[PDB]
């Protein structure tokens, strides 16, 4: 319900109130046991109903397939730290969370507005996304249908 | 220049200051409104006052701001409300008398002047909630909003005390005035002397009435992390009972701070003062939201006239009426209003439309006794997600005066009526109105109806049929009335409900309950190509302007007009279907039977709403056609 934002409604007992939750939600979840069976379609190995997923604008599915090249790099990373506390070297400068929070704070103040061109582009790309999502039709692949919340989301 | 000790409000000279205004105002308000009625308001309105003798001139605040003089008196009224209101009362009385002596003999003759005239200033300031307020403002005029949870019975309060003697006996009595009753030790008749006990006889003394209305405020503009606070406002006098529980009310009054004894034995006071609102003025009706029905009000019309009062039922001028009766002529009206209801929401017109009739629903019937089918019409709607099905709920919620909005699973059969909670202020057991009882009249809105627990929904089989709820539990045993529309949202299992399958299966639900709903919408996407482009043109707008304007434009739309229209339609029309209907009316029902009898009930109620609109006291044989088609509309959507 909270993806209608601005709402919870508690009708029980001594409470008739409807309080305001402006919350954002990030949800870490595990696919159906054990891990993401590829012989199963998406939405099969994701146990969650489609009523809810339409609400999520961005679903990052992180799947793990062993790769000899990359996992070397990883191991180098997780060995380097522990071994050191500070991770990046040669070269990057990690932005301290304090000043970062400042920047984001100064970011939230703007309230931008779309140009006509980008608008039309959004529309056309949205038809293509709808149509391509549904022409998929039956299973595999998916999730459909690329419901308007994905448009508004984008 | 005199003064009042703390108030910097000079007695009189603010009376002059107020009179030049009161006698001469007109409209300077339109200079704030920017213009784009001629003669002054207050002498006319004060005349209406004097013939009607309703007293209670409620002023405005701000008529004052902005006008010169009295640019100052506005500040002096917001800051020092009580004293200033007393001054203004006096001024108005004297202005009355002085207005009479112009016309010589007035109203037979000199009595009415001595009668008490009092101000009920309103519309004062844009204030932030209750919670926001500092101790810096203890006594000030303050605005509030939000529904009313409960109200205590009338508590009697002293005005003139009474006393008798053991000797001789003599009957004299001391008036309260300031908040204590100081009784003479001794004595009158004998006197004497003598130190003989002075009895206080409490049945002979005079009282006034103090009620207490609990209030759940919505300031909106919520700063967070705050959760809805509760407030308690003590009204007084005539205002008593003038507010039903569950209304959304604009009330203004003076903020207040009083200590409350901790021990209840010892003299001790608890420090840490407890605060509340004194509510000088109430503002029940609104322009932006729809108007309450007459039949439901009943007594509070039949009563509240006798002791008189102000406000209540929304009043309409003449020429705007002349505009309504004009708009009714427009042929596309039934279509027109349907597009005007949800401006943001695109297409799906028959949903907008069925709901449009939910706003006009039915015609109330008492027979000799009993009867009472009301106007109630009830609507479930299901379909693919992201179809705006919730948005409608929000909108209907906003318009409908008394409605209440509940989520699925956030609900329980105890929650929807009769809490019988401990009051905790008095440490007593007090009855609270559940969510359906509040929703009585207007529209209850429901989220995720499919998802309700099995014990719940067992409440609805009571409401939908009987139109009342029967509570035999716990303390008090009674059948209390909740007459309310229901608009329920549903998500089919799919959640895309998909082609084929039995639909009647695919809404889930027990089918008996499902057949009970008046009009059941099934919304579907045919993937029109050719649609999504158009729809994206609609939504991907705004865009511009960032400050929202021209939403559906260019489209002809009413805005505040449709609410006064809808109201008017509801109070001044009572459609009957006469003869013409019955043939076709029945043959429809049979045609469906060839379903259940409820579908007939449905048709005759739903249709009479159509006929309620268009200002027809009688139904046409026509207009029952679409009235069926709306039920068939979902069937053209049941094909798959
Ligand atoms: N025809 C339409 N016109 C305008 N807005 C729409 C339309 N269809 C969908 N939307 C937008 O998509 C969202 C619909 O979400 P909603 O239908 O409440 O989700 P659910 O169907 O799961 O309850 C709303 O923000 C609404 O504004």
């Amino acid at each position: 319900e909270v993806m209608e934002q601005q709402t919870i409604s508690i009708s029980k007992a001594g409470i008739n109130t409807t309080l305001n939750a402006r919350t954002s939600i990030l949800a870490a979840a595990n696919p159906l046991y054990g891990r993401y069976n590829p012989r199963l379609s998406p939405l099969d190995n994701i146990n969650l109903p489609a009523a809810l997923l339409s609400r999520f604008d961005i679903l990052f599915l992180m799947l793990d397939i062993p790769s000899r090249d990359d996992d070397e790099k990883l191991a180098e990373h997780v060995t380097y730290v522990h071994m050191h506390n500070k991770q990046p070297d040669l070269d990057f400068t990690p932005v301290e969370p304090s000043k970062m929070r400042e920047y984001i704070a100064y970011a939230k103040t703007k309230r931008p507005v779309m140009s006509e061109a980008v608008n039309d582009y959004v529309v056309q790309a949205y038809i293509r996304l709808r149509q391509d999502s549904k022409r998929e039709m039956d299973s595999k692949f998916s999730f459909g249908q690329a419901t308007p919340r994905t448009l508004l989301g984008i | 220049l005199r003064i009042i000790w703390g108030t910097n409000v000079s007695i009189q000279e603010c009376t002059t200051n107020f009179r030049n205004f009161l006698m001469s105002f007109k409209y300077k308000f339109r200079k704030i409104l920017d213009e784009r009625d001629e003669e002054l308001y207050y002498i006319k309105q004060l005349n209406e006052m004097r013939e009607l003798g309703t007293s209670n001139l409620n002023l405005d605040a701000r008529n004052l701001l902005a006008y010169k003089q009295t640019e100052d008196l506005y500040h002096q009224l917001l800051n020092y409300p009580q004293e200033v209101i007393s001054i203004m009362d006096q001024t108005i009385k004297d202005c009355m008398v002085s207005l009479i002596v112009d016309n010589n003999l007035d109203y037979d003759l000199d009595e009415i002047e001595t009668k008490f005239y009092k101000v009920r200033p309103y519309n004062v300031g844009s204030c932030k909630g209750m919670r926001e307020l500092n101790p810096n403002d203890i006594d000030k005029l303050i605005n509030l909003k939000g529904l009313v949870l409960r109200s205590t019975p009338v508590i009697p309060d002293m005005k003139v005390a009474f006393f008798k003697c053991n000797v001789c006996d003599h009957t004299m009595a001391v008036e309260i005035d300031r908040g204590v009753i100081q009784e003479p030790a001794r004595c009158e008749r004998i006197d004497c002397n003598e130190p003989n006990s002075m009895s206080l006889i409490h049945n002979r003394c005079s009282f006034a009435d103090k009620q207490v209305i609990k209030l759940q405020e919505t300031p909106d503009f919520v700063p967070d992390g705050q959760t809805p606070h509760s407030i308690s406002l003590c009204v007084y006098d005539e205002l008593v009972d003038s507010c039903r529980a569950g209304d959304r009310i604009e009330v203004t009054g003076t903020f207040r701070s009083i200590p409350i004894r901790a021990n209840s034995r010892q003299r001790v006071l608890k420090s840490l003062y407890k605060t509340y609102v004194d509510v000088v003025h109430v503002k029940v009706s609104d322009k932006r939201l729809d108007v309450d029905t007459s039949t439901i009000e009943q007594e509070l019309m039949q009563n509240k006239v006798d002791h008189n009062e102000v406000e209540e039922v929304r009043q309409i001028t003449d020429q705007d009426l002349a505009k309504i009766r004009e708009v009714a002529a427009r042929e596309d009206l039934y279509s027109l209003l349907a597009r005007s209801i949800a401006p943001s929401i695109y297409e799906l017109e028959d949903v907008k439309k069925g709901i449009l009739l939910q706003l006009f629903g039915g015609t109330n019937k008492t027979f000799t006794k009993g009867g009472r089918y009301r106007g109630d019409i009830n609507i479930l709607l299901c379909g693919d997600p992201s179809t705006s099905k919730s948005q409608i709920l929000q909108y209907v919620h906003k318009i409908t005066p008394r409605g209440v909005y509940t989520s699925g699973k956030g609900s329980s059969a105890v929650g929807l009526t009769a809490y019988i909670t401990r009051d905790v202020d008095t440490k007593q057991l007090v009855l609270e109105s559940g969510a359906l009882v509040l929703s009585d009249g207007g529209v209850c809105c429901i989220d995720e109806f499919d998802k309700m627990s099995d014990s719940t929904r067992s409440v609805l089989h009571e409401v939908m049929e009987q139109q009342t709820i029967s509570i035999a539990k716990a303390g008090i045993i009674t059948t209390l009335n909740a007459r309310s529309s229901i608009l329920a949202s549903a998500n089919p299992i799919g959640s895309r409900y998909n082609p084929n399958l039995p639909v009647t299966e695919n809404i889930d639900l027990p089918p008996p309950l499902l057949s009970r709903f008046d009009l059941v919408y099934l919304v579907l996407d045919k993937v029109d190509e050719k649609n999504d482009r158009e729809l994206a043109k609609h939504l991907t707008n705004l865009y511009l302007e960032d400050k929202p304007e021209h939403i559906s434009q260019d489209d002809v739309l009413p805005v505040e007009f449709l609410t006064m229209y809808i109201s008017y339609a509801k109070e001044h029309i009572h459609p009957i279907i006469t003869e013409a209907a019955k043939t076709e009316l029945v043959r429809a029902y049979v045609g469906m039977r060839k379903a259940t009898t409820r579908q007939l009930e449905s048709m005759i109620r739903l249709a009479e709403a159509h006929a309620k609109m268009k200002l027809k006291n009688v139904v046409e044989l026509e207009d029952v056609q679409e009235a069926v088609r709306l039920i068939r509309s979902a069937i053209k959507d049941y094909a798959t």
